[PDB]
RNA sequence: CGGUCUCCUCGACUAGACGUCGCUUGUCCACGGACGAAAUGCAGCUAAGGGAAGUCGGCAAACUGGCCGUGCACCUUUGGAAGAUACGGUGGCUCCAGAGGCCAUGGCUCGUGUGGAACUGUUGCUGUGCAGGGGAAUCUGACUGUUUAAUUGAAACCCA
RNA sequence: UGGCCCUGGCCGCAGUGCUGGUGGAUUUCGUGCAUGCGCAUGCCCCACUUGAUCGCAAGAGCUUCUGACCUAUCAGCUUGACUGUGGUGUAUCGGACCACAGUGGCCUUGACGGGUAACGGAGAAUCAGGGUUCGAUUCCGGAGAGGGAGCCUGAGAGACGGCUACCACUACCAAGGUGGGCAGCAGGCACGCAAAUUGCCCCAUGCAAAGACAGUCUGUGAGGCAGCGACGAACAGUA
RNA sequence: GAUCUGUGAAUGGCUCCUUACAUCAGCAGUCAUCUACGUGAUAGAGUGUGCUCGGUCCACCUGCAAGGACCCCAUUGGACAUCCACCAAAACCUUGUGGCUAAUACACGUUCGACCCAGUCAGCCAUGCAACACUCGGCAU
C-alpha cells in the first residue's frame, strides 16, 4: 500500500536502485485524515497502530480548546473558519484542518471569562459578591496585567471571531486544540489577511 | 544572508514563548538587548557561538537553538561548494590503504551538511561537522565548527 | 422444496414436502426473514403465521438475510455469519463464499420456517407434541429469575436437578450443574483478603514516601 | 513473517557456556528476564550441567517445577530464567547456598556461602531516574528499580540489598580506591582495586586496576564491578584464586601439578 | 455557367483577405405549376457482419485532420528525414497565479496572451464550416522550374 | 497551572477499577490478644490469573562510518531529481508524500549504464614471504514461498502448511459448483555429467502451549536413530 | 472426549531466483521509535463549576453561602457454543434453521480504595492612611 520508504527513491547521485523485496508492513502509510471544518457534528475514527495502539482520524472536527498563552485560560471556542495556511491555498479554500493553519474562533469565551476574572467588560452589552469584587481589582491590580491593543480591538466586536492557530495535528489524535495569537504573530497573520483582502 | 527566511510563515523559536507578561531572565543573555532566545551547548568539547546565542535567526536543523541533538560520528572535512539553502557540501579526501601493492588511494565522500546561521565561511574553510536526525534525503549532519 | 417448520413454544421442528406448483409461486417475493400465512400454502395450517427465517437453494447455498436479490453473490465473510462457520476462519481471516440472496424464487430447495402464530387445529408433527427444555438455569442469577428468589435465602436448593433413572449396571443419577456466579462465604473470605493486602501496600508505599521526604 | 527468534543453536550459544558443540543442535536460549542473555546461566545449565542433580532437559523441568530451586530468596519455575551475577541461589531440600560469580577465566562459577551471605545480594546501579509522584528510583543491573534510594547515591556504585525485604541494606561508592571486580571484556573475573579513571565524554571511559597481588590491568567504566570500600572489606565472600589471575604458564604449571598428584595415588 | 485592367474594402468566430453567419449597399433574376414525386439518371448521405474476397489496378469513397504538452526511428549530402511514427489533453462555470502604462505606492486604465486548481455533464468539448491517413521498399528524374491552348504533365525539356 | 457556560446549551477531553475471576487451605471476634484500668489502641489465609503504568531484559525498525567483482566496443547521469518553509503520514527521522519557493545533486579519486563462471560474511583450498582462487551448503544476516499485488488478525506478517484478486499451469464434478500451491520431510516425473528411504521415534537436544512427573500417550518429518551412500576422512586385515 | 475462551501457529525447516553501497561485515546512534511472553517496582476514578450535581425525599425566587431524612455493598445482563432435533448439497477442511445451557467470551457496572493539603467560592475579624479612581443607589452629562 502506501509506503514511506525509499527503495524507490533513486540514489542521491541519480542512480536507479534495484528492489529485491517486497513491501513490508512497518514501513506503510496511511491515507491522510484531511480533517474538514464541519459546523456541527464530529467524526473521529480510531485506527490501530504498531502497537496495538490508537491513533485518531478527525473527520470533519467543529473546533477544540484554544489556549489564551498570556493568560493560560484554555477555553473550547468553536472554529469558524480556516482563513490562512503556509503554503497551499486549496486547503484554506476546501477548510482543511492541518496543524499550524490559521483559524477564526467564536471568542465569546475568554470574553465571558476575562469578565468573570477580572470583572471587565470588553463590548457594551449588545448579587453582587464583596469577596469577587475584592479579586477581580486583585487580578486587575495585578503586574503584567493589560490586554493588548490586537486582542482587544477583536474581543470587542459583538461578534468575537478570534484569530488562533491549530497546535493539535488532527489527523494524528484527532484534536483541532491551538492557541489565540498574541503580539507579533497576530500582526504577521493580520497583516497577510489585509494584503489578500486588498489584493 | 541565510539569516532570511520566507514570508508565508511566522518563524518563531519552539521554546520561547513571545507574548509572556512576566517573563524571567533565563534567557536574557549577557550581551543582548533584552531579547529572550532558547538556545543549548552541545557539549562534545565545542563552543556555542555568539551569533547563536545573541542573533536573531530562527532555524530548525540548527544544533545549537533548536531540538537537534548531535550524537554519533564527528567528522572534519572541506566545504566544496554552498549552492543550497543552509545545506553545504563538504567533502573529505582520506587515503585508502591497498593491501597488495603497498601504497594508498586517493578517495574522497561528499556531504550535504546543514549550516546554520551562526556561522560565517567562506568556500574551501574547514568544517567539523557532528551527525544528528535525518535532517533530509541525504543531510543527516550538522557543522559545529568552521575553522578558516 | 421442503420446508423445516419449526415451532419454538413446543420446542421442536419437522420438514414437509410441498410440490404444488400453484402453491409455491406464492413464495416468490417473499423476502427473507417476513411472516406470511400458512393459508397459502396449506388448508390445515389456517391461522398458523410462519417466519421465514432461513433458507438454502439447489446446490446447497445458504441464503444470507441482506442482500436484496435472488441470485447468487459472492462475498468476503467474516466467521460466524450467515454463510461462513467461525470455526474454519483462522482467528481473524475472511473468506470469500457463494451465498443466495434473501428474496425468494423457484430456485429454493429448503425453506426454513418457525411459526409465531399457532392456528386452530394441530399438526401432526410440530404441535401434537411438545419437547422439554433439557437443562435448567445455572447460573445464580437466573436461578433466581426463574424461581422468584429474592437474595435473603439460597439458590443452592432451588438448582434443578436431571434425573437418569437406573439403566443397566448403573443406579439412578441425579445430576446437577455447578452453579456459576455464586457467592459463597469462602468467596468473600477470598476477595477480602486480595483487598485487604492491597490496601496494606498501598499503606506501605505511602509510609515509605513519607519517610524518604 | 519475521518476529522474535525463540531458538538458540549449540553453536551460537555463549562460549562462557561449556556447551558441548556435538551433544545436541540447540541450547536452552535463556528468557529476557533480569540478567542479560549472555551475562547469565539459565537454571537448567546450573541444574543440570554443574549441579548435576537433572540428568536431562527433563528431570530439569521436573526439579524447577517442583518449587525448590530459589533464585534471589524467591523460586523460579522457568527452565530457562536468566540467573547472572552476584545472584545467590538455595536448594533448601539439600540445603545448597551458591552465588553465581566470575572465576578469573571469565565463567560462572557457582561460590558456596553461608547463612549471612545467602540473606542479601550485591546489585550495582546502572540507571537513576524519577518516576510520576516525583519518585526517586535507581535501576540496577539485576534490573530491580529501588524505588527510592539515599539521594546521595550516584549511578556507578554498588548496593547490598537484603533478599528477604528486597530493599537497600548498604551501598558502596565508586570513588578511587574501592576494591572493585571486572564482569566482562578479557579481564572479567579479575578483581583489583579502583587506581584511576580516565573519562571519555561522548564515549566509554576507562578504568585502571591494579591486581591484589601487583599487576595491573584496565577495562572500561561500564565493566567494572565494585565488591568493597577497599581491599581489606569486600562486601561479599569471593572465590579460590580471590580474583587473582594467573599467567598461562603458571596455570599450565598448576594444572600439570595437580594432574601428576592426582595421578599419584 | 467561358474570358476580360486597376482602385476602396465593415462586424462576430478564427492564425486569417481561409471558411461560416451578420450591419451598410444591392438583389429575389435565372421558364414556371401540380403530384411525395415510378423506373433510370446526375448529386448528398447513411448502412449490420466481414473487411479488397471487387477490379488491370484499393479506381471511388472512407479513415486522419486545428492547437497545446510529452516525444519521435532507419537513413543522411549533417542541412534533413519530421507534423516521422506515437501518446495524452481540449467544454461550461468559479477561482488562484501571472504582464504592463498614466496621473500622482494610492486613483485610474489594465494580458480576449498564458499556467494551475475546484465544481460540473448520460465522456465530451478543433462539438458547426473548415481541417495530413500512416508506414516499408524497387525503377526513375538530383532538386526547384518548363511542357504538346483542345486526348499524353512524364522518366520528356531546362538547370546548376 | 488552564481546558463548564449563562436553565438549557456546549463538551463529552475516547483510556486506566490488581477481573462482579480461579484453586488450595481454613478459626474470621471486633475487639479474640494484650497493655493501662469489657473502656482506648498495632495484628486476625496462601497462591494463580484478565488488564493499566514505569523501568529492565529480549527483540525489531530506522540511521552512522569504512570496506565488494568484471566492464569506457558504458562519459556524461539525475528532474522528486538536490535544498528549503509549512503540513501529511508513520511507531518514529526523513521528498517518505504533498503545497509553495529555489536550482540544485553525482562524475576520470569512474558517475550513469551493462554483465553475473553475484546472495553477503564467518570461513575453504593452497600459501617461505607477498599473495591466488573459491565460499549454493550446517553458524550469523538478507530474500522468497509458482509470478505479481492487496490485506485481516496480532506484540510482531505485507504471513503464504493465512485470506483476496489477476496471470500461468492444474485437480474433482452429478456441469450448477468446489478447489490447488513440497525452494518442509519421505516420494514421483522431468532436466540433466550429476545427488538417498513414500522408514522408526520423541530416548537425547531444544521449542511451544492453559502445560513438572505419575494416576491418565501434549505436540514436534525441528531434532534424533536407522536404511541407501568408494563424496570425503581415521584405524586394521587379506597371514 | 467435546466446546467456548486464552495463547501459539511471525519460531523452526527449505532454497539461493533476485540483489553491485544494494545485501553484508565490523563500528556507532535513536536526545527520531515500537514491543506479547519474561522480570523488578507501582496502583486510593461517586468527581466538567464552592454548592445545588452519586440516587430519591423537602426547600426558597429568574438559586445558596449555611439546611436536613434515608438508599447504595453478599457480585450485573443478554447471547452463542458442546448437546438435542429438522436438514440443503454430487461433493466441499461447504452450509441453514428451532430449542435449551456456561464464562477470565461479549456487553455492562464501580463508595466506604482513602485522609489531609493545595486550589476555587463565600463570609468575618483587627488596624490603618485617605477625600484620588471606578462604581451601587436618585437626574435628559
Amino acid at each position: 500500500g502506501i509506503t514511506r520508504w525509499d527503495l524507490h527513491k533513486k540514489r542521491a547521485t541519480g542512480g536507479k536502485r534495484h528492489i529485491h523485496r517486497k513491501k513490508r508492513k512497518f514501513e506503510l502509510g496511511r491515507p491522510p485524515a484531511a480533517t474538514k471544518l464541519v459546523h456541527g457534528e464530529r467524526r473521529v475514527r480510531r485506527v490501530r497502530t504498531r502497537g496495538g495502539n490508537r491513533k485518531w482520524r478527525a473527520l470533519r472536527l467543529s473546533g477544540g480548546i484554544f489556549s489564551w498563552g498570556s493568560e493560560n485560560t484554555a477555553k473550547h471556542c468553536r472554529i469558524l473558519d480556516v482563513v490562512y495556511n503556509a503554503t497551499n491555498n486549496e486547503l484554506v479554500r476546501t477548510k482543511t484542518l492541518v496543524k499550524g493553519c490559521i483559524v477564526q474562533i467564536d471568542g465569546t469565551p475568554f470574553r465571558n471569562w476575562y469578565y468573570k476574572w477580572y470583572g471587565i467588560r470588553l463590548c457594551n452589552p449588545k448579587r453582587v459578591y464583596k469577596n469577587h469584587l475584592r479579586k477581580t481589582h486583585l487580578r486587575r491590580k495585578q503586574k503584567g496585567f493589560g490586554l493588548e491593543e490586537g486582542l482587544q480591538a477583536q474581543l470587542a466586536v459583538p461578534v468575537c471571531k478570534i484569530l488562533a492557530r491549530i497546535s493539535s495535528r488532527p489527523g494524528q489524535d484527532g484534536r483541532a486544540n491551538g492557541y489565540i495569537l498574541e503580539g507579533k504573530e497576530l500582526e504577521f497573520y493580520q497583516k497577510k489577511l489585509d494584503k489578500k483582502k486588498h489584493k | 544572508t541565510e539569516v532570511e527566511l520566507d514570508d508565508n510563515a511566522f518563524h518563531k523559536q519552539d521554546n520561547i514563548f513571545l507574548a509572556a507578561k512576566n517573563p524571567s531572565s533565563k534567557w536574557v543573555a549577557p550581551g543582548s538587548k533584552g531579547r529572550r532566545r532558547w538556545w543549548k551547548k552541545i557539549g562534545l568539547g565545542f563552543k556555542t557561538p555568539k551569533a547563536a546565542i545573541l542573533g536573531t535567526y530562527i532555524d530548525h536543523k540548527c544544533p545549537f537553538t533548536s531540538k537537534v541533538s548531535i550524537r554519533g560520528r564527528i567528522l572534519r572535512g572541506i566545504i566544496i561548494r554552498h549552492k543550497m539553502f543552509r545545506t553545504v557540501v563538504v567533502r573529505r579526501n582520506y587515503l585508502h590503504y591497498q593491501k597488495k601493492y603497498k601504497r594508498y588511494e586517493k578517495r574522497h565522500k561528499n556531504w550535504s551538511v546543514h549550516i546554520s546561521p551562526a556561522f560565517d565561511f567562506s568556500i574551501g574553510d574547514e568544517v567539523v561537522f557532528g551527525q544528528c536526525r535525518p535532517l533530509s534525503k541525504t543531510v543527516t549532519f550538522n557543522v559545529l565548527q568552521v575553522v578558516p | 422444496m421442503k420446508f423445516n417448520i419449526a415451532s419454538p413454544q413446543c420446542g421442536t421442528i419437522k420438514q414437509f414436502e410441498i410440490d404444488d406448483e400453484k402453491k409455491l409461486v406464492q413464495l416468490n417475493d417473499k423476502r427473507l426473514a417476513q411472516e406470511f400465512d400458512g393459508e397459502i400454502l396449506d388448508d390445515k395450517w389456517k391461522g398458523y403465521v410462519f417466519k421465514i427465517v432461513g433458507g438454502c437453494d439447489k446446490q446447497g447455498f445458504p441464503m444470507k438475510q441482506g442482500v436484496l436479490v435472488n441470485s447468487r453473490v459472492k462475498l468476503l465473510l467474516k466467521g460466524g455469519t450467515v454463510g461462513c462457520r467461525k470455526w474454519r476462519v483462522r482467528s481473524g481471516e475472511r473468506r470469500r463464499k457463494t451465498i443466495r440472496g434473501c428474496i425468494v424464487s423457484q430456485d429454493i430447495a429448503l425453506l426454513n420456517l418457525k411459526i409465531v402464530t399457532e392456528g386452530e387445529e394441530k399438526i401432526e408433527g410440530l404441535t401434537d407434541t411438545t419437547v422439554p427444555r433439557r437443562l435448567g438455569p445455572k447460573r445464580a442469577s437466573k436461578i433466581r429469575r426463574l424461581f422468584n428468589l429474592t437474595k435473603e435465602d439460597d439458590v443452592r436448593k432451588f438448582v434443578i436437578r436431571r434425573e437418569l433413572p437406573a439403566k443397566d449396571n448403573k443406579k439412578a443419577r441425579s445430576k446437577a450443574p455447578k452453579i456459576q456466579r455464586l457467592i459463597t462465604p469462602a468467596v468473600i473470605r477470598r476477595r477480602a483478603n486480595k483487598k485487604r493486602k492491597i490496601l496494606k501496600k498501598l499503606a506501605q508505599s505511602k509510609a515509605e514516601r513519607e519517610a524518604y521526604n | 513473517a519475521r518476529g522474535p527468534k525463540k531458538h538458540l543453536k549449540r553453536l551460537a550459544a555463549p562460549k562462557h557456556w561449556m556447551m558441548d558443540k556435538l551433544g545436541g543442535i540447540f541450547a536452552p536460549k535463556p528468557r529476557a528476564g533480569p540478567h542479560k542473555s549472555q551475562q547469565c546461566l539459565p537454571l537448567i545449565l546450573i541444574v543440570r550441567n554443574r549441579l548435576k542433580y537433572a540428568l536431562n532437559y527433563r528431570e530439569a523441568h521436573m526439579i524447577l517445577k517442583q518449587r525448590y530451586v530459589k533464585v534471589d530468596g524467591k523460586v523460579r519455575t522457568d527452565i530457562k530464567f536468566p540467573a547472572g551475577f552476584m545472584d545467590v541461589i538455595e536448594i533448601p531440600k539439600t540445603g545448597d547456598k551458591f552465588r553465581v560469580l566470575y572465576d578469573t577465566k571469565g565463567r560462572f562459577i557457582l561460590h558456596k556461602i553461608k547463612g549471612e551471605e545467602v540473606d542479601f545480594k550485591l546489585c550495582k546501579v546502572v540507571k537513576k531516574g524519577t518516576a510520576k509522584k516525583e519518585t526517586p528510583y535507581v535501576v540496577t543491573h539485576d534490573g530491580r528499580t529501588l524505588r527510592f534510594p539515599d539521594p546521595n547515591l550516584k549511578k556507578n556504585d554498588t548496593v547490598v540489598i537484603d533478599l528477604k525485604t528486597g530493599k537497600i541494606k548498604e551501598w558502596v561508592r565508586f570513588k578511587v580506591g574501592c576494591l572493585l571486580m571486572v564482569t566482562s571484556g578479557a579481564n572479567t573475573g579479575r578483581v583489583g582495586e579502583l587506581v584511576n579513571r580516565e573519562r571519555h565524554p561522548g564515549s566509554f571511559d576507562i578504568i585502571h586496576l591494579k591486581d591484589a597481588a601487583d599487576n595491573k590491568f584496565a577495562t572500561r567504566a561500564d565493566n567494572v564491578f565494585v565488591i568493597g570500600s577497599s581491599i581489606y572489606h569486600p562486601l561479599v565472600s569471593l572465590p579460590k584464586l580471590k580474583g587473582v589471575k594467573l599467567s598461562i604458564v603458571e596455570d599450565r604449571e598448576k594444572k600439570l601439578a595437580h594432574n601428576s598428584k592426582k595421578q599419584k595415588q
